[PDB]
This record gives C-alpha cells, structure tokens and sequence, in this order.
C-alpha cells in the first residue's frame, strides 16, 4: 500500500476513501475503473487509488453530479 | 455441515483477499496483533512466518 | 523401556500400584488378558486355604485425565514367580520398569 | 564420444536373505551414479505397490478394545501384529480374503492361515497371537488389499457391521534403501562407475521388478518433461 | 533474522584457508553458484569475482 | 565409559556420523550428532486446544 | 490403479528474455518435484554436451601470472573474459582453432575472431581485453572443443599454453523451487518452478528438453 499512501498522504484518509469506494461498488453496483483480475472490492479500490483515478475530491464531485442528476 | 466438495472452493474464494488478525497474550506492544492473508492448511495448528 | 535410565524405574513402577504384584510365590496356573491365576507354593500355604491366587486386570478404564488404564500380562503359563514379581504391566510400564 | 552416453544395464542380483538384496547397475557416467541412485531411492521409498491387511473380522469380538478368553494378547495387539504381515497376492486380484482358525495351546503364527492359492505368505514364522488354554480357539477372517502408500483407517471413504475392525495399511513393501557408487572395471574406459543398491524389504516385491517399476515411473514423468508443451 | 537464518548466512560468509577451488576467477554470482553445485569450489573458497 | 561402549559397538568415538540429504543426495560437509533419545508425548494436544 | 500416477497438467513457460525463462509444472506427486528438479539440475550443470574455449596461446605471454604490455586487463582477466564466450561448432568437429589478431587502441570484441565458417559466435559484443597504447598489438590462438559439464583449469592439470576454465554446458544459471499444489482435496501435491538462464547457444526450453531426453535414454534398459 506504499503507492496508495504516496498518492494520498495520510493512511487514515486513504482507508476512508477506499472504504467508501468499496461500499459503492459492493452495494450501489458501480463498475470497477480498473481490470478486476478476480479481486475483492477492497483491493480493487486500493488499486484505483494507486493509479490516481479515485480520490476524496473525485468521489465528492461524482456524488455532487449524481445528486444534481 | 456435510463438508461437501464445493464448500472448500467457496472457502478458498472467501479467504482469497480477506485479512485475519493474529494475536498473542500478553500483548505488550502494538506488534502483538497483526493482519495476515490466510493460506488454508490441513492440520489444527496455525503456521506462522518466522 | 528407556535405553538410558537411572535404575529408579523399577521402584516407581512397583510402588505406584499400577502393576500386578504377586502376593505369594508359586507357578502361574493360567494366564489370560483379563485374569492371572497363580498356584501358591506349599511353603506359603496357610492351612485350610484353597492354594490359588486370582489377579483380575484392569482393561481399558478411563483415568482422571481421559486416558486409557490397561494392565497387560507379562507372564507365561507354568513358569515360576516369587513374591514381589510383576505379573501384569500397567500404563507406561514395560516388564516392571517405568516406560 | 562426448555426445553418446553408455546405457546402464542390470548386472547381478545378489539375494543375501529373503528380505534383503543387492542390485548392480553398470556402467554409469561420471555423476550419473548419484543422480540415478537418489532418484531410484526416492521413488522406491515413496510409491511401490504392495498388498496389506485392511480389515479383520474375529468371532466374538465387537471392537478393538476388548479381550478374548484363552487369548493372552488383546485384540489391539493382534491387529498391530497383523499389520506386520507380509503377503503376496497374485496379479489381477485386488481384494482377497484369508482365514485363520486355530484351536489349542501355543503360538498362533502366520503359517496357520489358510489361503486359496492366490496368496502366498512370506513370513510363516510371524507370531500373530498366543493361546494359553487347551479350550482356547481363534477364528479370524482377514481382508488383504493391494494399494500404494499409507492409508489410515480414518482416510478411508465411508453400511459397516459392528465387528469389522479396520486396520491401518502400509502398502509399501520397501523398508530401507542404500546405494553406493564405486569404480567399474571396464575394458578400455576408466571414468565409468557402478551403482550398487541395497534393498531391505518385507520379501513381497522382487528386487529386479522394483528397479524396473521405479525406472518406469521416472521415465513417465521425464516424458512430460521431454515434450514440454503448454496445455 | 535470528537463530537458523543467522547461522546459515554466517556459515556461508566465512573464510577458509586452502579450500578446494581457491584462487579461481569467476564471472559473477551465477558462476559461483554453478561452481559450488558442481562440487568444484568449496563454499568457503577465496576467489576473485566480477 | 561412553566412548568405550561406542567402541564396543563399532561406532565412531565422537558419536557423530556422516549424514546424506534425502532431497538431494549430497552429504553434509560436517559430521552430525546422531543417536537415540527418549521422547515423551505430553498431554497438550492440538486436538483439544484447537 | 496402483500404477496410475498424477502427470503434470498445467505447464507454463514464461520467456522474460531470449536466454532467460521460467518453467512451471503443476501438479506432481509428493516428493517428485525435488527428484526431478535435482536430477535436471545435475544433468544440466555437470553432464550436458557443449562447446567452450579450453586453451589459449598468446604471443608474448609465457605464464598465466606473466604480464603483457599495452593491455589494461591482466592475463587472468583475459582468460576470464574468454571463459564467457558463447561458441557453436558444427557437428562432426571435436577440436577447432580460432585466431584473434588486433592492433590499435580500444576494446576487442568477439566479432574480431576469424574462424573457418564452422564456428559461430553467439555474442559478438563480448569484450575480451582492452588495448591502451597504439603501439600495442595482441595475437591469440584459441582452442574450442566439445565436452560435457564444467571442467575448470585445475582439473586438467607444453610451452606457453594457458588453460581456460571450460564451461561446456550452455546453462549459466538454474534454480528450482517446489511449492504446494492441490487438485480436488489433495493439497499435498508439488509444483515445480525452474528458473533457467543460458549463455545463448540454446533456449532454456531446449535445455530442459535435452536434459530430460538424456535422463530418459539412460533408463531405456529397465523400462
């Protein structure tokens, strides 16, 4: 999780973001932004954070867009 | 309960990416509880990395 | 038996009571996994006695710690036995020695 | 030459005892002695087929942890003695039944087992039981099965009547394997080696047959190495 | 590491005087592994390695 | 007395033999202490502790 | 059946480089991974046929500890550089001679060796020695033979002849690991992973294939 903490900066904020994204994927039904490769939502969310597509700001903006829609 | 064959494949799919916390008493410091990825083994003893 | 011992095993085995110790000398009239009948010599016979001694052996009895207690005969039919000799070996005993 | 090797061949089978033998392989290149010796030792000690006692039925006996009148040894001891029984079953048969009916006083040995001619007892002097009374009688029906490896009673897949006593079976007939690489007196070449394999068994499996079977198993797996294609 | 690991790495990194294969020249770590697996140079043999 | 009985048994006086690795077949380069020891099975089983 | 064994089913070959490969077999019967791995390592490191440089004649050099002016590298380092020379010799030739002559300043590569056409150099960018001054010239007569295994200069112990360690076997590095493998409920099986790296004469798959063939042809008299 070194890449994830490098991209985020704080371990606790990284845990919060990853947990929120994993809950969205498991319950809401959002599709994975990265290839699954037979991985659980936790590892998928961590990989998405490491790549740089999922952050707190991105999640907040996406939620705002959904609420507007 | 019947210990069917497919239950073991289901177990090896649940365990795949689910961490488990190992603890030893006394817990003198925070390294006394750690998360590991389980590998399923025959027998009744927990195998620990040296 | 222990290959390397201290010579105390016989004392512990005899004084523990797990073994069957001959109360009187004589010759084993009959051997079985559950009973040993010894015909007592005619020098230790109290007048009017039958002349035989019967040792019933404990077979597969639960101990306090859920462990088998079993007495195993270590004697043949016809051989002579004296007093204090071991007729059956209890748990963790081999030929009268602690094992 | 530096490309064509010398194929080893069987030379002499020395049978010191019924359970002990020596097999000589000659000639061998430099370093092939140890390679073949370790491969054959590992195969022989691991996967040799053999016949072992699997289940027993004794009249008047309901479970292992019991005694019998006129019998000095408990039934568990009788089963432990039956585990050390060397039997050879004629090829083509997997399961056979043998009978041990003996009455009188004395040592009940493996030579009193009655067989239908497809089973040969290797150790007729194996002491199975002791009968301590003139009226003592023993009547047993023993199942002998062919297998490979070690199959305990628990590992057997699951109606079974009360009285059928399951016995842990050690099918492997090989007890001890040793091997030595020595100099071989070849006509011209002097860099050649000889492999002597000492095999201590129960007498069920012949030395020559054991060597060919181990070589066959190694050949089958090396075939999958030889092809080496993605599946 | 502790115990067995330290003993193994210590025995592997020790220097023996006049061992089999002393003074040989080796192209690299792989060559040294090849030499020891072939029973040419002892594990405590002084060599020159690129 | 121990060495005298070892000599009477036609065994090395040091009590150390040359062992061979079963996996590879190569002898261990140092002699290894081999003998017989009385082992006990304590009443601490994993069957009733798991 | 008592003679029915579990053959490998998943065989995966990963070619990280043209000379480096990883071969995985899964599953195997218990204990067979170590048997096969050790036998293959022994055959590939001590018994495969190959061609290597075994002897060199350098004009102006009489002993291995002697010195030659103009070369930055010492004689022993030149012999070491000649050890890692991947050479192929056409079949039917057991003893061949190749000459290397070079004058000037700069490195010498394996591509400057002139042969008779029956010898192929697999790594023509391999550096043998360096020339410092422009007045320094090097002449070398190299002997290449067919042999088996890894026979060094000490094991082969007559004027001016220098012995180079003979790396006949094309295998440069081999390492096998045995992991756990399962089918159904039998998880006691073995999984064999062989990492191999050759000089370049042979591909690692071809090395495994010839090692297995050499081991299999030895047991033909017993099968």
């Amino acid at each position: 999780v070194q890449d994830a903490v490098e991209k985020i900066g704080n371990r606790f904020d990284l845990v919060l973001v990853a947990a929120r994204r994993a809950r969205q994927m498991q319950s809401g039904g959002k599709d994975a932004l990265v290839p699954e490769e037979n991985d659980k939502p936790t590892v998928i969310a961590l990989r998405e954070i490491e790549e740089g597509l999922i952050t707190k700001d991105v999640l907040d903006a996406r939620e705002r867009q959904e609420q507007q829609e | 309960e019947r210990e069917e064959a497919v239950v073991w494949d289901i177990l090896d799919e649940v365990i795949r990416e689910h961490p488990v916390l190992l603890n030893r008493a006394p817990t003198l410091h925070r390294l006394g509880i750690q998360a590991f990825e389980p590998v399923l083994i025959e027998g009744k003893a927990i195998q620990l990395h040296p | 038996k222990p290959l390397v011992g201290t010579g105390i095993e016989r004392n512990v085995a005899v004084d523990s009571g797990v073994t069957a110790v001959a109360k009187r000398g004589g010759v084993i009239q009959s051997v079985d996994a559950s009973r040993i009948v010894v015909k007592v010599n005619e020098e230790e016979l109290i007048p009017g006695e039958a002349g035989i001694d019967i040792y019933n052996l404990t077979k597969y009895t639960r101990s306090n710690q859920n462990t088998c207690i079993n007495q195993r005969p270590c004697v043949m039919p016809g051989e002579p036995v004296a007093r204090g000799d071991v007729l059956a070996d209890g748990p963790s005993t081999d030929l009268g020695e602690l094992a | 030459s530096v490309t064509e090797f010398l194929k080893p061949r069987l030379v002499d089978i020395e049978q010191i005892s019924t359970t002990h033998a020596k097999v000589t392989l000659e000639p061998l290149e430099r370093g092939f002695g140890h390679t073949l010796g370790n491969a054959l030792r590992r195969i022989l000690l691991s996967s040799m087929p053999g016949c072992a006692v699997t289940e027993v039925e004794i009249e008047g006996v309901l479970h292992e942890y019991s005694t019998k009148e006129g019998v000095q040894e408990d039934i568990l001891e009788i089963l432990l003695n039956l585990k050390g029984l060397a039997v050879r079953v004629a090829e083509g048969k997997d399961e056979v039944f043998i009978t041990l009916n003996k009455s009188g006083s004395g040592p009940v040995v493996a030579g009193d087992i009655t067989h239908d001619g497809d089973v040969e007892i290797v150790n007729p002097e194996h002491v199975i039981c002791h009968l301590t009374s003139d009226n003592a009688a023993i009547a047993m029906r023993i199942k002998v099965e062919r297998g490979r490896g070690y199959v305990p009673a628990s590992a057997r897949i699951h109606e079974r009547p009360i009285g059928r006593l399951l016995v842990d079976a050690t099918f492997s007939p090989v007890d001890k394997i040793a091997y030595s690489v020595e100099a071989a007196r070849v006509e011209q070449r002097t860099d050649l080696d000889k492999l002597v394999i000492d095999m201590e068994t129960n007498g069920t499996l012949e030395p020559e047959e054991a060597i060919r079977r181990a070589a066959t198993i190694l050949a089958e797996q090396l075939d999958a190495f030889v092809d080496l294609r993605d599946v | 590491p502790s115990q067995d690991v330290v003993l193994g790495l210590y025995y592997m990194t020790r220097e023996k005087i006049n061992a089999k294969g002393e003074g040989m020249y080796l192209t690299g770590p792989a060559e040294a592994e090849k030499a020891y697996r072939t029973k040419t140079a002892e594990l405590h043999a002084r060599v020159k390695v690129r | 007395s121990i060495k005298a009985m070892l000599e009477l048994a036609d065994l090395p006086a040091s009590g150390q033999l040359t062992l061979f690795d079963g996996r590879t077949g190569d002898a261990f380069e140092r002699p290894v202490t081999v003998g017989y020891m009385y082992m006990l099975k304590l009443n601490h089983l994993v069957d009733d502790k798991m």
